[PDB]
RNA sequence: GACCCACUCCCCGGCGCCGGGGGGCCCAAGUCCUUCUGAUCGAGGCCCAGCCCGUGGACGGUGUGAGGCCGGUAGCGGCCCCCGGCGCGCCGGGCCCGGGUCUUCCCGGAGUCGGGUUGCUUGGGAAUGCAGCCCAAAGCGGGUGGUAAACUCCAUCUAAGGC
RNA sequence: CGUGAAACCGUUAAGAGGUAAACGGGUGGGGUCCGCGCAGUCCGCCCGGAGGAUUCAACCCGGCGGCCGGUCCGGCCGUGCCGGCGGGGCGGAUCUCCCGCUCCCGUCGGCGGGGGACCGCCCCCCGGCCGGCGACCGGCCGCCGCCGGGCGCAUUUCCACCG
RNA sequence: GGCCACGGCGUCCCCCGCGAGCGCACGGGGUCGGCGGCGAUGUCGGCUACCCACCCGACCCGUCUUGAAACACGGACCAAGGAGUCUAACACGUGCGCGAGUCGGGGGCUACGAAAGCCGCCGUGGCGCAAUGAAGGUGAAGGCCGGCGGCGCCGCCGGCCGAGGUGGGAUCCCGAGGCCUUCCAGUCCGCCGAGGGCGCACCACCGGCCCGUCUCGCCCGCCGCGCCGGGGAGGUGGAGCACG
RNA sequence: CGGGCCCAUACCCGGCCGUCGCUGGCAGUCGGCAGAGCGAGAAAGAGAGUGGCGCGGACGCUACGCCGCGACGAGUAGGAG
RNA sequence: AGCGGGGCCUCACGAUCCUUCUGACCUUUUGGGUUUUAAGCAGGAGGUGUCAGAAAAGUUACCACAGGGAUAACUGGCUUG
């Protein structure tokens, strides 16, 4: 969507702070759980050492 | 494609439906306020038709606008367009078809004497 | 045994290919290598360019080429000569020479000379011994200053001169280009055929006119 | 939305069992215990959840609230119940059509609550 | 992935889907595309008409470098440059028209397919064929010579 | 060679001084309470400092299954030995070294090139490269310019010596 | 000498044995085990009989929550827009003050670069409308609901038994 | 005598729009608001698993083969091992990202990590966006309006229309009328529908354009007037164009 | 030549399993802020307006789910799920 | 008027590669030009009779291998000249 709202940054003790941000709109993009299964399977194999 | 077909007379400020991607085309000059719904547009071309001053919509929406597609044109892209279909048909080598054959590369030396010259043998 | 409708390939495979199969699983220890013995020879070489001498522009050889500039191998002795550095000084104080590269026009080999008289001006020049200035040597203030700098010296960038519109003049809208080519390409192809036809034409004139 | 991220877990939760010809769902606020849309606990706008209560007596009514989605430690607002059981009953079901607080499920619920002092009831 | 193949569902099957009659043999009708002349004659004459015999003259020496040329089309012209510069040309009332360089572009000939807006334009190219010079004339406009 | 301009910043044989490699010895914290077991490294607890360390929660050993029992692990952590280079001044040694213009002189690799034939070889096709035999050079010459040959113009290198 | 299977063998127990053994379908008979079967199911509403309680409804206080205010006040957000005598970053094959280079007897005119104008996008300050807060709320008011504590004291409500 | 889906008043023309209750059932697939016995050291239940008997059926598997139980071959028994794999190319079909573009795979910059991220004046390049010819080469619409010259055609001109047609086409558009609660009229929304249309993709057919070739022909241009260059009409060959 | 009789996996009626088709039905669980419906020979509204006490209502819908109608069921070599 | 681009009709004949002749004010011969030469384009011819077209003599009683009951010699079966 294009509704974003604000997130506040929480302080070391744990209360929030003044401060707060928008949210950005990757957030907002579009979930795609196939292809990130697609995408994890592929590169995954890049770090394999070979055998025979 | 799509502002040959709307522009078409009879069926002004309608809404076209297609179920595949809208795509820009380059060699064309003036855009016409378009209402376009679709799957997916490409990003130059949603820059076009917006900048044109139309609409661009999601299905859901248009299900929102007009549940039973009341006024709208539905389109489709041409399904013969891939270069797989030059290669079906009747044969090669074969009288009056004009189907393209499978070679790994275009030149003089690749498939063109022997069936395809009256001077080497025949010609079909 | 072909089956219906393919294309008929020729694999190269006839031979003991398995014997020469050139794997690249040492590619990523082989970038790394590279890019440690780059860093080390940068750190060694302490205020020069990192990227060595500098060079020259050069024009690519073939027409499908000769509309880019390019660095080529070294400056030619005539740009040498012209820009007023010597032979064996200019690899001394970091510029690539070559004796074998011609000079068949003007405007590279000002280019060229502009190019060394830019960067002489640019380069920083350090005293050999350093309790003792000399001529041309700098000062302190930059000495101080002085640091490496990444990738080529000068870049080599192809610009392009901007064209401003124009009125179009009757004779430009009147020019028939396609018949200026065309007609290019018949005398260019019927030229010696012509002037061989002249001489024997000339040659019953003079026959029957002596 | 509920819809979206049901498509995202509908297969994929960590609180799934698969055996037996069976399939069960273990998120906390999921009545019936089931996997499915209607009665998970996690994807909704608003749920309700009849758990038994620390002390072993009565039941406890969780609700989901309406402002802080995305903050989950005030999204939950927690409701202990230590009276006898046609009561307990009576308030649940108020709880949840005089509110109309996702109807969909107060029989699912009172059911619940019903077994869950049943359970606290000693054996026989 | 292997599990998806068929290999794992001719578990038991005894010819693994190769028939009993004629079994897999090894190479039953030649290594390569051997016979292409006397037992696979008609599947070469019926799918690949003229791949036996000689035709055309021999170069000895090639050169794609030499041969080198690139072509593009009016309907693809205007896109070459900004279409900021178009709108200037079109909005301008002194009548000046816009340069084009083909060659700075990375073609060579211009060939003229389709339509042209109508708006004075001055092409510089390396050639030109006889159709695209006359719809740039017709538009209104120059074709000048570069090398 | 003449005419002008410019320069006393090079290298090494030895001596002395200034701060990566190989080796050795080392550097945190439960054997706490209770309870299982043939044996614990299991289980529960250790608060309001949610036992203690953590730049150390890799691994191995120890009577199953251990971050805190031991060796280790992290750290631009410590100490102790030997070697090299980058620098320093010193003693001595070689060498007294350049550039611009004008003029006068000088200027090159042969049984090799090239040609015929034979054989092998190459994608190299009226012969790509190599070798044998026969013939066997020139100096505005010689080779190359992917079709043999004569004529005629250009382009481009300088073979048969070497690191 | 961990675990210790199958083929094959010994012994114990049971059963059976003239158409080699073995097999499918249907029963019957006998065994070894299981049900820890052997007085048989219950779950709600109502009537009656015996009992016991902090005990029901209504009301008061306090807390929390859900839906609203045809059009309550205040905020935030836009794959929204319009305004601007605003302040900027990015890009343009859209235009045009100075500097460097070279070509000339401090000069006409050329090239590269920096400076400015315009256009397009985006961020920010101000104003005005549209929509949303159901991926994105605060206060007040109103209704309803729940919980805690009082007050209610037993023809109410609830607990366990019996027919 | 026997039978019946016969049952009021009101006139105008013809001949002569809602009763209340109950109950039974040959009525959109079974119920009893019906019963009886037997159960503690010998009985109850256990379609399967162990042994035995009887009745019926029943030839030993794999394999080549028209034909196998075969007097066709392999097989004493048991355990372990044991045979369509990987690389490259191609073709089609499916899923994904972008899209007239797409792709860093080579290079470079920044424990798991030899991973990951980034580069755009690193897109050189590959494939696609143009075909055809052996090659030199060439290289993908026209018409109309008005006049001058050599009816018509060509050019100077100016301006306008401007990127095919026929048939079948899923869907969409309009609408002669109509969808009731007493009866009349008309208002808004929605729906149905005679008939009539703008037609996607694709298919068939007819025209058109590009390259090669053949035949018939006359016009145009000039720095070089030529063994020069360009153009038309009609057939035919192509793995072409005809809004990717 | 006549009656009767015996039985196959064939035919009829019934139950169950699967496949195919209807590219069938179900978001309507719209509940005191409520009013229960879309199965019945024959198109299209449970249409809107303008004038003449007691607080109650089973299961359901992993929609890749559930449900209903009919028909169908041999198989080597081979293909697919 | 018509008839005729072989024989009144049903037969009488031959691909790639290579060679040879014919044709053009034809193309290329490669850094440019002239000229022989060579290669292209189109149509004929030289031939494959195993006639959709490998270039091809025997012997093995010294023999070998993969197979065939697709195929003989001995037995068995149908038939009975
Ligand atoms: C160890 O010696 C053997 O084995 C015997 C032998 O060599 C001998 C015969 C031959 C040298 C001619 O082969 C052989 O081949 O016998 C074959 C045989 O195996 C026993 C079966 C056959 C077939 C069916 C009955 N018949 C039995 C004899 C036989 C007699 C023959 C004949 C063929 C056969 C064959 O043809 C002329 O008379
Ligand atoms: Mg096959
Ligand atoms: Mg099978
Ligand atoms: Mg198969
Ligand atoms: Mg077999
Ligand atoms: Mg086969
Ligand atoms: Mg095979
Ligand atoms: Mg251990
Ligand atoms: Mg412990
Ligand atoms: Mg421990
Ligand atoms: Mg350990
Ligand atoms: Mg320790
Ligand atoms: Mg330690
Ligand atoms: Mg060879
Ligand atoms: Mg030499
Ligand atoms: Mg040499
Ligand atoms: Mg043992
Ligand atoms: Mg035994
Ligand atoms: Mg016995
Ligand atoms: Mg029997
Ligand atoms: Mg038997
Ligand atoms: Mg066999
Ligand atoms: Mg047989
Ligand atoms: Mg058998
Ligand atoms: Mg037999
Ligand atoms: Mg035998
Ligand atoms: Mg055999
Ligand atoms: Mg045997
Ligand atoms: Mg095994
Ligand atoms: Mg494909
Ligand atoms: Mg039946
Ligand atoms: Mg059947
Ligand atoms: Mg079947
Ligand atoms: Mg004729
Ligand atoms: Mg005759
Ligand atoms: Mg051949
Ligand atoms: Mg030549
Ligand atoms: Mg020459
Ligand atoms: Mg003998
Ligand atoms: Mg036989
Ligand atoms: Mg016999």
């Amino acid at each position: 969507a294009c509704a974003r709202p604000l997130i506040s940054v929480y302080s070391e003790k744990g209360e929030s702070s003044g401060k707060n941000v928008t949210l950005p709109a990757v957030f907002k993009a579009p979930i795609r759980p196939d292809i990130v299964n697609f995408v994890h399977t592929n590169l995954r194999k890049n770090n394999r050492q070979p055998y025979a | 494609r799509m502002i040959r077909k709307m522009k078409l007379p009879g069926r002004e400020n309608k809404t076209a439906v297609v179920v595949g991607t809208v795509t820009d085309d380059v060699r064309v000059q003036e855009v016409p306020k378009l209402k376009v719904c679709a799957l997916r547009v490409t990003s130059r071309a949603r820059s076009r038709i917006l900048k044109a001053g139309g609409k661009i919509l999601t299905f859901d929406q248009l299900a929102l606008d007009s549940p039973k597609g009341r006024g709208t044109v539905l389109l489709s892209g041409p399904r013969k367009g891939r270069e797989v279909y030059r290669h079906f048909g009747k044969a090669p080598g074969t009288p009056h078809s004009h189907t393209k054959p499978y070679v790994r590369s275009k030149g003089r030396k690749f498939e063109r004497a022997r069936g395809r010259r009256a001077s080497r043998g025949y010609k079909n | 045994a072909p089956s219906r409708n393919g294309m008929i390939l020729k694999p190269h495979f006839h031979k003991d290919w398995q014997r020469r199969v050139a794997t690249w699983f040492n590619q990523p220890a082989r970038k790394i290598r590279r890019r440690k013995a780059r860093q080390a020879r940068a750190r060694r070489i302490a205020p020069r360019p990192a990227a060595g001498p500098i060079r020259p522009i050069v024009r690519c050889p073939t027409v499908r080429y000769h509309t880019k500039v390019r660095a080529g191998r070294g400056f030619s002795l005539e740009e040498l000569r012209v820009a007023g550095i010597h032979k064996k000084v200019a690899r001394t104080i970091g510029i690539s020479v070559d004796p074998r590269r011609r000079n068949k026009s003007t405007e590279s080999l000002q280019a060229n000379v502009q190019r060394l008289k830019e960067y002489r001006s640019k380069l920083v020049l350090f005293p050999r011994k350093p309790s003792a200035p000399k001529k041309g040597d700098s000062s302190a203030e930059e000495l101080k200053l002085a640091t490496q700098l990444t990738g080529p010296v000068m870049p080599i960038r192809n610009v392009f001169k901007k064209e401003k519109a124009r009125v179009i003049t009757e004779e430009e809208k009147n020019f028939k280009a396609f018949a200026s080519l065309r007609m290019a390409r018949a005398n260019a192809r019927l030229f010696g055929i012509r002037a061989k036809r002249a001489k024997e034409a000339a040659e019953q004139d003079v026959e029957k006119k002596k | 939305s509920a819809h979206l991220q049901w498509m995202v877990v509908r297969n994929c939760s960590s609180f799934l069992i698969k055996r037996n010809k069976q399939t069960y769902s273990t998120e906390p606020n999921n009545l019936k215990a089931r996997n499915s849309f209607r009665y998970n606990g996690l994807i909704h706008r608003k749920t309700v959840g009849v758990e038994p209560a620390a002390d072993g007596k009565g039941v406890v009514v969780v609700m989901k609230r309406r402002s802080g989605q995305r903050k989950p430690a005030t999204s939950y607002v927690r409701t202990t119940i230590n009276k006898n059981a046609r009561a307990t009953l009576s308030s649940i079901r108020h709880m949840i059509r005089k509110n109309k607080y996702h109807p969909d499920l107060r029989m699912a619920a009172i059911r619940r609550a019903s077994a869950i002092l049943r359970s606290q009831k000693p054996v026989m | 992935p292997s599990r998806l193949r068929k290999t794992r569902k001719l578990r038991g099957h005894v010819s693994h889907g190769h028939g009993r009659i004629g079994k897999h043999r090894k190479h039953p009708g030649g290594r390569g595309n051997a016979g292409g002349m006397h037992h696979h004659r008609i599947n070469f004459d019926k799918y690949h008409p003229g791949y036996f015999g000689k035709v055309g003259m021999r170069h000895y020496h090639l050169k794609r470098n030499q041969s080198f040329c690139p072509t593009v089309n009016l309907d693809k012209l205007w896109t070459l440059v900004s279409e900021q510069t178009r709108v200037n040309a079109a909005k301008n009332k002194t009548g000046a028209a816009p340069i084009i360089d083909v060659v700075r572009s990375g073609y060579y000939k211009v060939l003229g397919k389709g339509k042209l807006p109508k708006q004075p334009v001055i092409v510089k190219a390396k050639f030109f064929s006889r159709r695209a010079e006359e719809k740039i004339k017709g538009v209104g406009g120059a074709c000048v010579l570069v090398a």
